[PDB]
DNA sequence: TTTTTTTTATGTACTCGTAGTGTCTGC
DNA sequence: GCAGACACTACGAGTACATA
């Protein structure tokens, strides 16, 4: 059972293709790059014959009579190819990889892509019957703490001069969208042979493509960055995220806030983040937002977040876009709120 | 003006309608794909579909007095309107406008039409090789060997048939992956070799085309286009630009076993197995012996099906798994009173051909069960 | 009929050469020196907002992959190749309205001719315009198609929302976003239409019909044609300045405004326009709530513009930098409870002129 | 569960296994619903397929050793088992625990089974009335009211069709609303007028049933269910309760206009000129002129469709619009030669009514005019 | 008044004439001038309120479309083509309920038939 | 038995006539106006509150429609056409639930069939 | 670095797989 | 006959979207 990177994983094929490969994360850009190139290099070993089936409740399930190891009569070489949905395998898929893997020989090989599996279908039994036969590849966005390292490699490898502020500029612009970052650079060395990149050009050849999740925004408002979170914000609402998944992505945080500031007058914040189980990553972040932000603050913000649910779940109207944002700007480097705007 | 005068009669024009309405079919690619053209001309007419890769043109010759014009109609609506009229009424039609005027005796229908102009057209072309054969020659052939062919694979060479020319003979070719079958017939004209595809719905058009009678049929190759005469009937259809292995290749070159069985017992003895078979995996096993044939197959319902045949063989013993599908359509397909059967190893191809017939060849590829 | 001839400006007017498309600099320059250097992806997905020449563009695109003269940013008239794209006739254009043609069999059939060689093109081209529409199986199909495409075949996606397209597919075809025109590229290319036709026309007129448009170029030339129609044959700035009132949508910002001026008869006039163009009061009320709302949020940070107000900002910076958030807030209680009394009121229309009666007597105006 | 050894043969199961066969398999909604119910008892063999609403079982003369019980076998596996053996060949069933061992010579098959109390079975009740009618004329009043009958309508009066009896004739009634088809015949027996009410796919198994043989078809009428009776086959399902609507209520009160004619002229003629109908109405407007008849037709396409029918009419000109798939459907069934038509007015419902004789009547309403 | 048909005022008075529509002068204007000018444009949409006028309007545009004395402004009574139009009877004014109609496979059936030329009307109206 | 279950008085004193109304004559006499004279309408649309007796209206107007004695104010109980529409069984009063069909696939099914011609009755009451 | 995260009731389309129904073609 | 083929049409199920 072998784990790798993406830049790895030449080394892994130009050693020699295992009995499968699983392609897990959330990155469609190194997802892509991932297969095509197990599927290069199984071609250049001799793989000619391509399928691929998306695992879905009501797909087709050909795959397991597929495998005829009757090829011969061309004998053209078989690469199989599964795309997970978006929450993973259910049981029923999971008895399906079973008796999938269950028929895996040495002249199929397997390909095995989707969203990166959780602890409790990390020892599913198939993946289980995986081990030692397979090699998994992590692909997960990089964060835009190093978002512009991974943009300038692949600048790089374009043999492209990317200015400082042109990588702030796409990291800014393109964050959580790998692909459209690939796009760009190929854009944008179609716009300019010269191959140089400067602030004129990248600034008019780029769009607020940008993906975001409710994590993203949550930890916007806990770092109190108005201007990301309104930004955030505006791109979940245009990519048509329900508000229901913002309102209690925001909620969890913000009741822990409050339980947090509540306590801290008693406990050390240090102690208190190890009886609620925060995480290393958020640890020093809700600090600061705890040392940033006053009882008062907490309860206009627990306060708006009612009136929002209310008028979401009884009134069924579409203003919670607006009320989201004064909640945002409610808790970010003095929120100057007001009180019929929210009350 | 221009005027589609015409006056027929529904026996000479039942017929025609029937054979070049076949091709076209509901949803088309574009409005004027759906209509049949007309083109009276000289003194005859010329009844043209088409699906953008095929071209069926059928002529009729006139009597009565007419003008030469050319223009669109419906399909189906037309070829209801002449099949409907009474046995041996006639049929005029007329052009109004743009409004087809079809009239017997007192029965009158206007039918919209479309400008002729729009109708897309084949272009001209040298033919490369010509053949002569007779009907029961090219059906024997196409029934033959079309049963194995490919059906929608993401390799489009699989999804034709191949032609492969050599001096005095013939033989088609059709494969998935899975099945390969190959039937070869003799000619009275010497030609040179050459291997031509041709897809899945220009040899059914083939098929259906040729008639029962004892008229010659005439074939055209070219360059990227296959084209037959059968009468007054033409079909022209596009080519693919494939590869294809060697039948030879595929079939065991050195065969190991040699087993000689009645063919109908052996359909009845698959189609038993078959029922208990899973219906999506279908698939048997056969173990032999020097009589014992035995065919096993068991469903997810825990339904076993084991049955023994009565089978000359003098051979070793051996266990070879397949889907019962292409084994039946393979014996459905040779039609024969006795089927010999070639078997080299379990994970080697295995070899089927009529008893006393070497023109028809068939090999299966069995799965691992 | 017995009216010469007169053609839709709409469709008229659509570009044949890249230097007639107006705007989308990036995308034409990044097409021509693709073509110039010979590097060809196999897919191109185009993307962007109604009426920016999505369709055209990729119509050029194909007449030039075909040109007889060799594949250029600017294909020659000449060719019998061009004549027939400009015709709609053209063998080795395949032309599928993918909003028509979304089942999996239509699809699959004018797939499956991918096996055969272009007629008399050097690429077979596939222009599938409105692809976002498109059943799952028939993406399984074109993605099939796409991951092993034949050297011969380029696609030419076209849509207006590519966030309905699959991943798949966006992973494998280079996208090319287009921006909403600029007012004064359209208005530029509006002057030039209106000059190169026989029509008169006025400066003022000219601007108003480019800023009536959202930045979409179909837009302002059927406004332009509807204008000529309701102009008397010419574009005169009074006839056009009715019809876009008579047009005229936003109320609820001309409301705010009125309301926050204290302009009584401003207000009584745009409610009485608002009446007689049949809206729903419920809908306008909680619309001036909204923005009212928005100004009193952007005066604590100008990053609450967003993106909606793109086409509005410039009216509210001035809205919110020049009312004191205390009276934002005033207005604010008073349409609330407006809109909380509405439905027991008379007929609403009466309700609403009431409650924006209660808004403008707190000013001291007179 | 006692073992279960049949020792049949193929010619004496085939039928009545085709016969039990009727509305098994195809959409399965529950398990236990099941496949079939096999009884063996006093030397006889109960075949009996149900519907969970509906039942019918055959008996099969057991001439050799048996022994008696109950069980089942599934459906389709069965039926394509016995089907595909060898012509006259035996079949010999073994029983052990819940599987079913087939062998017929060397072939051997293993089946699955459910316990025979788990079935679903009708309540047994006391008959009403009972009738001992020929099969020709069963036919003949099924086959004359079948296709009348609605298609999933919310009035569910209309899903099925009426049998009543009024001394020594027997009148069927069929409606759905826009047709009516009513068909009297004698009896010759006398029984009080006990009206039933038979669902659609009822009749399609009563119409099933039927051989046109000389065996009488007895029935059982019930008060909510029905029971049927065809040599050694025994049937029986539930009714839909309610009225039918009142058919000389619907007849013409003031048949005054007279036409007659030949079926065969009317039917191709109606035949030709829905071609042109509307698809989705098929609507077409007759003119009755002096011993003179006009149909026309148009469709969204604006095509147009005229026919003239040469006929003897002694009343005035009229337009009636009326649809032209129920005037199809009315003389398909008239299989005679000469048809009249009584019409009032051209709003008024049209009776179409057999020349030789009354026999059977039909009544359509027209559509807007 | 003469007509025992007590027929409702809401049916019996659909307007005639571009004289006979009360109001919505901004609408009448246009078409009047599009049509004696010329430039028909290829869609019409008509949005307004209830009760406004928003199908009898089209009704005249049709009219005044295909008729007898070719492109009008004034829709004659007096050509079979405005008659057949106002009974509702006429070949080429397909009137689509879209309410009716709405699925995509009657919006594709519609479109399949659209290029099938007209009969007896310069145009065809949808 | 006369009742074979309980006739609850809200279902036995249904009115049968114009007079068993129990005052709302502001209605009535717009409807017995408009029946006896040629103005009749193809929609009405009774509205107010719970149990006031719009359906019986509604009901007493088909009654009155499609009496046999003509276009009557007062129906006729002796009519045939009445004695099947104070029951059910009547093939030209079509009564529909709404809120038990709401479903547009009903509404599109009964607007397909409404163009059939009405059997027996001056008119086809919905 | 790792997991984190949803408001229903009722209705309306859309599209594909599977089966039920007609009918008619050389079988 | 004729039953299979082939068409053709209908129904369930899974999915996406709307309005309240
Ligand atoms: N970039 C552009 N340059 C010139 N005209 C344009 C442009 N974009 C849109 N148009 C105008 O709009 C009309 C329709 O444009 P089209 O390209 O079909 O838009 P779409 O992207 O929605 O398919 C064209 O005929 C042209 O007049
Ligand atoms: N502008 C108008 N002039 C005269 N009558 C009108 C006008 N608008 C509506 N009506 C009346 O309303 C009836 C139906 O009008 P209609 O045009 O169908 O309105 P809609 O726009 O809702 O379809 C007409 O018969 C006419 O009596
Ligand atoms: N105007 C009335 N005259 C006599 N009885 C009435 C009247 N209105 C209501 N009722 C009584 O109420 C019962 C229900 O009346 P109904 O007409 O169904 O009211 P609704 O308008 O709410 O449907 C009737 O059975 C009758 O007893
Ligand atoms: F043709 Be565009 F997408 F409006
Ligand atoms: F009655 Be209108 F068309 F709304
Ligand atoms: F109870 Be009633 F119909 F309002
Ligand atoms: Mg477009
Ligand atoms: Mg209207
Ligand atoms: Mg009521
Ligand atoms: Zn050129
Ligand atoms: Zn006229
Ligand atoms: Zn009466």
């Amino acid at each position: 059972m072998i784990r790798l990177y993406p830049e790895q994983l030449r080394a892994q094929l130009n050693e020699g293709l295992r009995a499968a490969y699983l392609l897990l994360g959330n990155d469609p850009l190194l997802l892509q790059e991932s297969q095509d190139a197990v599927r290069q290099v199984a071609a250049a070993q001799g793989f000619e014959e391509h399928h691929t089936f998306s695992i879905d409740p009501n797909t087709d399930w050909n795959a397991i009579f597929s495998l005829c190891q009757a090829m011969s009569l061309f004998a053209s070489r078989q690469t199989l190819l599964l795309l997970l949905p978006e929450n993973g395998p259910n049981a029923a898929i999971n008895e399906q990889l079973l008796t999938l893997t269950g028929l895996l020989h040495d002249d199929l090989l397997l390909i095995v892509r989707g969203n990166k599996l959780s602890k409790a279908q990390e020892n599913a039994a198939w993946f289980t019957a995986l081990a030692n036969r397979s090699v998994q590849v992590t692909c997960q966005t990089p964060e835009q703490a190093q978002l512009p390292r991974w943009v300038a490699a692949r600048a790089k490898q374009l043999n492209l001069e990317l200015d400082d502020a042109a990588n702030q500029v796409l990291c800014y612009c393109y964050e959580g969208n790998l692909l459209a970052l690939a796009q760009a650079l190929e854009r944008l060395s179609l716009l300019w042979p010269d191959g140089k990149l400067t602030l004129p050009r990248v600034e008019q050849a780029v769009n607020d493509a940008a993906h975001f999740t409710p994590f993203h925004w949550v930890d916007a408002l806990l770092m109190g960055k108005s201007k990301r979170a309104l930004h955030i914000l505006q791109q979940l609402r245009l990519e048509g995220s329900e508000p229901v998944i913002l309102l209690r992505t925001l909620q969890r945080e913000l009741l822990l806030l409050v339980n947090l500031k509540r306590q801290s007058a008693h406990t050390p914040l240090r102690a208190l983040f190890d009886k609620h189980r925060v995480w290393q990553n958020r640890r020093g972040m809700m600090g600061e937002a705890l040392n940033r932000l006053s009882q008062t603050q907490l309860r206009q913000a627990v306060q708006l977040l009612t009136r929002t649910e209310l008028t979401l779940k009884q009134d069924y109207g579409q203003s919670v876009w607006a009320e989201l944002e004064g909640l945002s700007l409610l808790l970010c480097h003095k929120p100057l709120a007001d009180v019929f705007i929210d009350g | 003006g221009p005027h589609m005068k015409f006056t027929v009669e529904r026996e000479h024009l039942l017929k025609p309608l029937q054979q070049v309405s076949g091709p076209l079919g509901g949803r088309p690619t574009l409005p004027i794909l759906g209509n049949l053209l007309l083109q009276v001309a000289d003194g005859t007419l010329s009844l043209t579909g088409t699906d953008l890769e095929m071209e069926m043109v059928a002529r009729v010759a006139l009597v009565q007095p007419h003008e030469p014009g050319a223009t669109t109609v419906p399909a189906r609506k037309f070829f209801d309107i002449c099949r409907g009229l009474p046995e041996g009424a006639e049929i005029a039609v007329q052009l109004e406008g743009e409004r087809m005027l079809v009239r017997s005796g007192r029965s009158r229908f206007s039918l919209s039409t479309l400008p002729a102009a729009d109708f897309p057209n084949l272009d001209d072309w040298q033919s490369e090789v010509e053949f002569t054969l007779p009907q029961a020659t090219m059906k024997r052939l196409i029934e033959a060997t079309q049963f194995s062919m490919a059906h929608q694979d993401v390799r489009y060479y699989l999804n034709g048939m191949l032609f492969e020319t050599e001096g005095e003979e013939l033989r088609t070719v059709a494969t998935d992956g899975h099945r390969l079958a190959v039937c070869s017939m003799p000619i009275g004209q010497s030609l040179p070799s050459h291997s031509v595809i041709v897809p899945r719905k220009g040899v059914i058009e083939l098929m259906r085309m040729l008639d029962g009678g004892d008229n010659p049929l005439r074939v055209q190759i070219g360059s990227n286009n296959i084209r037959a005469h059968v009468g007054d009937f033409i079909f022209t259809s596009k080519l693919v630009d494939g590869r294809f292995p060697d039948y030879r290749r595929v079939l065991p070159k050195n065969p190991d076993k040699h087993l000689e069985a009645g063919c109908d017992l052996l359909k009845q003895a698959f189609a038993r197995a078959a029922i208990l078979s899973n219906e999506k995996f279908r698939g048997v096993r056969l173990y032999v012996s020097e009589n014992q044939l035995k065919i096993t197959a068991n469903n997810p319902e825990q339904e076993e099906a084991e049955e023994i045949l009565d089978v000359t063989y003098s051979g070793a013993e051996m266990e070879i798994g397949f889907n019962v599908s292409y084994v039946l359509d393979v014996l459905n397909a040779l039609k024969c009173e006795n089927v010999r059967m070639m078997l080299t190893d379990s994970v080697s191809s295995v070899q089927i051909e009529d008893a006393a017939s070497q023109s028809a060849a068939y090999v299966v590829m069995p799965m691992r069960l | 009929g017995p009216h010469m001839s007169y053609q839709v400006l709409a469709r008229k007017w659509r570009p044949q050469t890249f230097a007639d498309v107006v705007g989308q600099e990036h995308v034409l320059t990044a097409l021509a020196n693709g073509l110039s250097l010979g590097r060809i992806h196999h897919a191109y997905l185009f993307s962007g907002t109604r009426g920016v020449g999505k369709t055209s563009i990729a119509r050029l695109l194909a007449k030039g992959l075909n040109c007889e003269t060799g594949i250029t940013a600017t294909p020659c008239g000449v060719c019998d190749n061009c004549r027939e794209i400009e015709q709609g006739r053209f063998v080795d254009l395949i032309e599928i309205d993918a909003a028509s043609r979304t089942k999996v069999e239509d699809t699959r059939d004018l797939l499956d001719n991918v096996q055969y060689a272009p007629a008399r093109g050097r690429f077979k081209v596939y222009l599938i315009d409105e692809v976002h529409m498109l059943s799952r199986h028939s993406f399984n199909a074109l993605l099939k198609t796409l991951e092993e495409p034949p050297e011969h075949v380029k696609f030419l996606l076209a849509t207006t929302d590519p966030q309905k397209l699959p991943v798949t597919i966006l992973s494998r075809c280079l996208q090319f976003h287009l921006k909403a025109l600029d007012v004064e590229q359209i208005r530029h290319q509006l002057e030039h239409i209106l000059n190169e036709e026989h029509i008169a026309h006025e400066p003022r007129a000219l601007q108003l019909l480019a800023r009536a448009a959202e930045g979409s170029l179909r837009d302002a030339l059927s406004l332009t044609d509807q204008a000529i129609a309701s102009g008397d044959g010419q574009v005169s700035t009074q006839a056009v300045s009715a019809m876009l009132g008579t047009l005229d949508d936003d109320q609820a910002l001309s409301l705010v405004e009125a309301m926050v001026e204290a302009n009584g008869e401003r207000v009584m006039a745009l409610i009485n326009e608002a009446a007689a163009r049949g809206i729903e009061w419920e809908a306008l009320l909680v619309e001036m709530l909204g923005l009212l709302h928005r100004i009193a949020m952007v005066q604590l940070s100008p990053a609450a513009l967003g993106n909606d107000m793109a086409a509005i900002e410039l009216r509210m910076r001035e809205l919110a930098r020049t009312i004191p958030p205390t009276d934002i807030q005033l207005y604010y209680q008073t349409l609330l409870i407006g809109r909380k009394e509405l439905p027991y009121a008379p007929d609403r229309r009466m309700g609403v002129e009431m409650t924006l009666l209660r808004a403008l007597a707190f000013h001291p105006r007179m």
